[PDB]
């Protein structure tokens, strides 16, 4: 089974800060990685797909890049609504696997 | 169109299940019919899609000779099947060989036949041809327990809405 | 560009079977020869390939009717010889 | 508007069955691969099953293999998940998620989710 | 140019056998496959073709003696592969 | 010399009758002889001339085994014959297989053999090769009840002026 | 001088046989396809039969099919036509005509003809 | 059976006149058409063959042309010996067929 | 690399004896082993080296069915052998077909098999491919009684240092 | 250049078997078809050819494993078709 | 220094056996084809036998065919020649000669020779 | 069997003389001819091989040439040690055959 290691498990940030979230695969999954953004009691929402593409209706603060098995989520400018728990998911082979997450708090 | 050796040339066996066709034994039968005057024809292909429904058919006439044709030695079961339906029993006399009403082939282990052979697991499908070299084959191609279901047919007149093998009855 | 509001007769998912090891006595047996391979519908390739397969069966049947081989037809050299003759 | 709607979740005794449903709207349900993802209380997301459009590729996460059974009915635009021999670790909110096979197999349409409690 | 005061081993007359119809079950049977075709000795073609046939049987026998196939030889790819190798 | 596919390549089966050769069963026999040490050899061709005299030969030895070789499955009668001569009977023992004294082939349904097979209608002839594309094939190629005659052979020593099957006698 | 000469025609009772001959001179008779054309009193020309050099293509006009029989003997440079079950409509002058297979199958050498009367 | 339609059935002409005789086939017979010229009590004589070629010993008043299934006999200058009954014959497939004819009289 | 016809292409069968390998029946046996799951495979070649040691093996099991596979019709003995070793007898039961432990082929008359067939004289060797035209083939290629030895095998357990056919005993 | 102080697995000596005569009934029988030919180790050809033969048996086995022909494989057209496709 | 040394020759009665030996030194004996050449008193040279390295090509001069037997043992670097049914014409000095298969099959290394007398 | 005809059977020569010895084959043996030089009671010594090449340790008075089946030994300048009996040997097919010889005496 392909494993997914997201880093860090929690992160502290302020509004306007640059936030870097990383994601590492056990095997090579090409560009089949997605990023999600989940708020307490809400279904998770799709931000990045194809490791870099932007989902319609998502602001351009979120941005994804890929370097081999290593993937990066990047929110250059944080709004007061960008504090939520993010995950990366490999969409390549099954079983499909999600990371541990990343809790972004207020600093 | 670039070709370097004959190894670059791939004949892929795609299934009818994968193109949204109902492959139950009662819906697959009605796509099959016997007839006389057309001979079997075989062709080789290089890989195949893992099929969902395969068939192992061993129906015989009230005389006793098996309706379908005894397979040649190079005929082996379909490699990767998720479910295999053993169709077995006794059906009224019928002359000729069973062909496909669609023009599709009965896919065997790297052999596609225009007729089904007794005693062998086949799936329904088709053959495609694609040509690819190693540089592109490395990116286009990324590098099991079957469920057995059992059916029987009963000798007598088939209904107008029925497969060639007649009405099928699942048993234990 | 490609969207499943367009395809209706194609499952977009596709998995296929394709030292001393090269010696017959030491190699795999007839039920240990096949590796599982995954093919992604990246540029709608899977549905183009299902479509190709569905379309080829008229050429293929006609050709197999042309021929008198009642054992097993070999298509690979056929495709090659027509590649070399097309140019 | 593309929407997935979950129902059929409740309270079940540990060691019995419970059947979940989903009902698609807005998109062609017969053309797409459907998934089930659950989230256990205060834990992360967890993919559990996927069924392909033609029902020919079916996958489970080994924690649930042999216990759960996925299926679909393409005419009814409905997705089903039968949960058998339920466990204390099976308590989780379950979504039905559509995988988009022409945008790099991404999970983009989630439902609101239904709660399944095994007490 | 050509006159039957010249030919003595050739009959100048020559007739030969050569929707859902492409499906085996719907196509012709093994005794309904052949169409009658007429070939005129327009440029002495019929007598050249009889002559060719009579002449080829040394190459053909020699070749069939070269080979160990005891089922059925396939000449078409042979002719093609030597066309592609002649150039 | 222009070639586009393998379909442009035609192997035409011409008959010995069409080249002014006497094809009566008494004159055809003398062109045939048995011998040992040379194996059968087969070849496929694409079309054939409608022949005038064909042969369906079923002669057996006083033991009972048929002199000629049992045909393979892909051997069928000559498609278009105007007259078929059933040669049938009992001939002294003779070892080997019957070949052609001229080097010509026994033409079957799209198969040319160097030896005649029991139970099958063949004609004598040869194979030509011509290459033509569609534009020229459309102008060079412009787009039946058989008479059955019956003969028998008698066991004993053949005369010096006789076919391999011996003297033949027409009957009703 | 290339010449075809007809004989063997006379008066015959309706329902009996009559055999016509032809005897070539000047050209090679074994190399050419021979025809029979008759002309009924005051009517037009009418092709009736053809035989090919090797005798392998034989043709009749359906009015006479099964009734007439054509043949040839190439050593004798002779062309024959057996007329069986003769009819009132079979009264016609019959020519033996050579077809030239190397000048577009044209009928160029005709004979003087013989009269066949069925009364 | 290939049918042959000659036109007209009779024609009136004088010496020195241009005479046009036409011939139409049911199917396409290529250039395998011949023309004949028959006098009462005489075997027919071959004038045109291959739809346009001239038989040795025939004067050059007779001339043939082909346009698809349509063929034409043409006698631009009539002699007092060109009054006879003409026919076209297809020499392509069997049964071989002749037209009805054309009676050319004196005008 | 110049190629004009397919006749310029030569598949030469070289022997293991010619590459300094001991081909006694006791040393050749240990290079052979039975196994199940791999099917026979044949290939044609155009000429062959005159071998020194050939084998005509006819060993049977205590049941009676012959261990090796009945050859197809196109299988003939090796043309030029200097010594032929008739291995014959009765050996314990063994499942499958005998293959080569080296990857070399059992060379027949212009056929190389991956398995040895009963009743046929083969030699061990390999196949090379070389391409040559007539001008060079005329300079590279310049334009018999066998000794028969007889051996038998005895039914029972083979020793750890023994060929697949067991210990062999020469006899008269 | 070449010396048998170098070769150790090659015998440098090599002999091989390779009017109306073209007619089957008049030609040689199945045990009279072969002519003896002598090949000299002029440029170390014999030991290169033994070496080639010994080396080819991995490609050859792998290829024969690729294929489903259970009667007899034909290598000549294969070699030719890849010659024509290599260019 | 490459050397071949002969021994085992003596006086033998006409009609009996005599075995000759040779023992190589300096070169690889297993890689080369070995010959036997004799010279009868006052006559010329006469090649008698050759054995190839792998022992697969063996040749004799028909005067001695079936009478003499050549062999070799490559481990012992030794060449042997068994002389059977000896004749009055077999009296000759016998050399063991190496044929160099990579210099146009030339006989270059001769021994001193041994005398075989059949009296 | 390939036959070998050496000529002459004996030859008389002086020191410094040019000596020509010839050798003729029944069939064509290419360049597979060798020449030897034998003294009474001594093993024969290899002078020419490949019809023209010189064996290491042989003086350059001996020289070989080939013209079809015809071969030539040639000693342009004779030393007082070049009086011996020479032979040609075909090294092509077996049986390998030697010539009759050539006795070179003092003149
Ligand atoms: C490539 O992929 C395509 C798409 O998946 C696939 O197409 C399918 O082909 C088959 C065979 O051609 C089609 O089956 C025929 O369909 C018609 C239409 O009616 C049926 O289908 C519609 C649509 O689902 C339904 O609404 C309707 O109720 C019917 O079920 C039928 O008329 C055909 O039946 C006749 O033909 C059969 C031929 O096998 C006969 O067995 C049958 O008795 C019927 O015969 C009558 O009609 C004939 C018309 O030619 C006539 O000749 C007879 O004399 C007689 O009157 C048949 O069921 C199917 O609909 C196609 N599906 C789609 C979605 O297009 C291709 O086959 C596939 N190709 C390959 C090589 O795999
Ligand atoms: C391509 O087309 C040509 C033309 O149609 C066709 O040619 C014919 O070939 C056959 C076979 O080669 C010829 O038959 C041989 O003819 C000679 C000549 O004498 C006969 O023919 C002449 C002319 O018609 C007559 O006047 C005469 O009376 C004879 O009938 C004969 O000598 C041959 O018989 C000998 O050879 C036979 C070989 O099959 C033996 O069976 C027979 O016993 C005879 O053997 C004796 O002679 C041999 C000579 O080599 C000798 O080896 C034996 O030991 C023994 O002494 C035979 O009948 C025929 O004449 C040709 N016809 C013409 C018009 O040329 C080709 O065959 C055709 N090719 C193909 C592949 O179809
Ligand atoms: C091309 O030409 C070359 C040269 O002639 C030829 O090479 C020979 O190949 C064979 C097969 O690979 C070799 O045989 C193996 O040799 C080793 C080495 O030990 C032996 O040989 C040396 C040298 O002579 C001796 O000193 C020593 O005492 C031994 O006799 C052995 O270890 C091998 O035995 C093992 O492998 C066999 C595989 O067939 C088993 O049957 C056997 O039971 C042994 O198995 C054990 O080892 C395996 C190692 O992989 C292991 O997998 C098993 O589990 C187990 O532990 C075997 O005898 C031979 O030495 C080569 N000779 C030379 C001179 O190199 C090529 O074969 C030839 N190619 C073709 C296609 O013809
Ligand atoms: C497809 O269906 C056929 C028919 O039902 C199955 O055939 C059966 O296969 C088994 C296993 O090969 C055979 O068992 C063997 O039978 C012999 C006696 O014939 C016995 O000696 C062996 O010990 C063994 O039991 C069985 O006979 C055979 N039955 C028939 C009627 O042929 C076949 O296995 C099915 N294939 C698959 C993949 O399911
Ligand atoms: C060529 O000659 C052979 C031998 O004379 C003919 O063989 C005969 O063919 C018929 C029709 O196929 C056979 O009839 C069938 O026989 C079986 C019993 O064997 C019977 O059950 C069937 O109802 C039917 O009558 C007949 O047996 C067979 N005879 C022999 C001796 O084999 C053949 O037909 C001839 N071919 C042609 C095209 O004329
Ligand atoms: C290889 O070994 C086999 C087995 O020892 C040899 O088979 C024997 O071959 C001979 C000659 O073909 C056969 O003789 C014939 O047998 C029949 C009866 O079967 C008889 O009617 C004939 O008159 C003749 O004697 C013999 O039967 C056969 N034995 C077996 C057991 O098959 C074979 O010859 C050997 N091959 C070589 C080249 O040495
Ligand atoms: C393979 O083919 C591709 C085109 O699909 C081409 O770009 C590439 O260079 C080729 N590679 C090789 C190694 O031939
Ligand atoms: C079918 O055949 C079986 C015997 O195998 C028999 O018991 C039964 O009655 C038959 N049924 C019919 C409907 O003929
Ligand atoms: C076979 O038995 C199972 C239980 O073992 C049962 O559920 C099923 O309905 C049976 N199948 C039939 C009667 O076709
Ligand atoms: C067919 O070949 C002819 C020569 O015989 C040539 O003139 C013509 O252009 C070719 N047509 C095609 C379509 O290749
Ligand atoms: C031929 O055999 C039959 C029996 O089939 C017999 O009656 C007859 O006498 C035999 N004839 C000769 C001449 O041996
Ligand atoms: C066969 O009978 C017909 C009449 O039916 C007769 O003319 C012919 O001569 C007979 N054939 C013979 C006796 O060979
Ligand atoms: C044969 O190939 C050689 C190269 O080995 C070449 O020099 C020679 O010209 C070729 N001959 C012919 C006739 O093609
Ligand atoms: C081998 O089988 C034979 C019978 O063929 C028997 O006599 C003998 O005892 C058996 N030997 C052993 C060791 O089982
Ligand atoms: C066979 O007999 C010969 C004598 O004819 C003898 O020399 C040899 O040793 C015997 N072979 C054995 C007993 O294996």
């Amino acid at each position: 089974d392909i494993v997914m290691t997201q880093s860090p498990s929690s992160l502290s940030a302020s509004v306007g800060d640059r936030v870097i979230i990383t994601c590492r695969a056990s095997q090579s999954i090409s560009t089949y990685l997605n990023w999600y953004q989940q708020k307490p009691g809400k279904a998770p929402k799709l931000l990045i797909y194809a490791a870099s593409s932007l989902q319609s209706g998502v602001p351009s603060r979120f941005s994804g890049s890929e370097s081999g098995t290593d993937f990066t989520l990047t929110i250059s400018g944080l709004q007061p609504e960008d504090f939520a728990t993010y995950y990366c998911l490999q969409s390549y082979d099954a079983p499909l696997t999600f990371g541990g997450g990343t809790k972004v708090d207020i600093k | 169109g670039t070709l370097q050796k004959t190894e670059d040339v791939h004949l892929m066996g795609f299934t009818l299940s994968g193109q949204k066709v109902a492959d139950s034994p009662l819906e697959a039968s009605k796509r099959w019919a016997f007839r006389t005057g057309v001979p079997p024809k075989n062709v080789e292909y290089t890989e195949g899609e893992e099929a969902k429904t395969c068939y192992n058919i061993s129906v015989t006439d009230p005389s006793g000779k098996s309706l379908l044709l005894d397979p040649p030695t190079n005929i082996r079961d379909y490699p990767k099947c998720k479910t295999i339906h053993h169709i077995q029993g006794q059906n009224p006399h019928a002359q000729g060989i069973a062909l496909h009403l669609w023009g599709a082939f009965f896919l065997y282990d790297r052999i596609a036949s225009t007729t089904m052979y007794r005693g062998k697991v086949f799936t329904e499908g088709n053959i495609a041809a694609m040509i690819v070299n190693k540089t592109v084959h490395k990116m286009i191609f990324s590098r099991l327990t079957s469920t057995n279901k059992y059916w029987t047919s009963s000798n007598g007149t088939q209904t107008n809405d029925t497969g060639c093998f007649g009405a099928l009855q699942e048993y234990n | 560009a490609y969207s499943g509001e367009n395809e209706n007769d194609c499952d977009a998912e596709l998995r296929i079977w394709s030292g001393l090891s090269w010696i017959p006595f030491f190699g795999p047996g007839i039920e240990g020869l096949y590796t599982a391979v995954l093919i992604k519908n990246q540029n709608n390739l899977v549905c183009r390939l299902r479509r190709l397969a569905n379309q080829t069966a008229k050429s293929l049947e006609l050709l197999l009717r042309v021929t008198t081989e009642e054992r097993t037809f070999s298509l690979i050299n056929r495709i090659a010889i027509d590649f070399l003759l097309t140019r | 508007e593309v929407q997935l709607v979950e129902s059929g979740g409740g309270l079940v005794k540990p060691g019995g069955s419970l059947r979940l449903s989903c009902a698609a709207s807005g998109f062609t349900f017969s053309s797409y691969t459907m998934n089930w993802v659950r989230q256990a209380p205060g834990k992360g997301l967890e993919w559990v099953s996927s069924i392909s459009s033609s029902e020919s590729y079916i996958y489970y996460v080994d924690s649930v293999q042999g216990r759960f059974t996925i299926s679909r009915d393409n005419a009814k635009n409905s997705l089903y998940l039968q949960l058998n021999s339920l466990r204390a670790e099976d308590t989780a909110v379950y979504y039905c998620v559509r995988r988009d096979n022409w945008n790099y197999d991404t999970l983009d349409i989630w439902g609101q989710g239904t709660m399944v409690t095994v007490s």
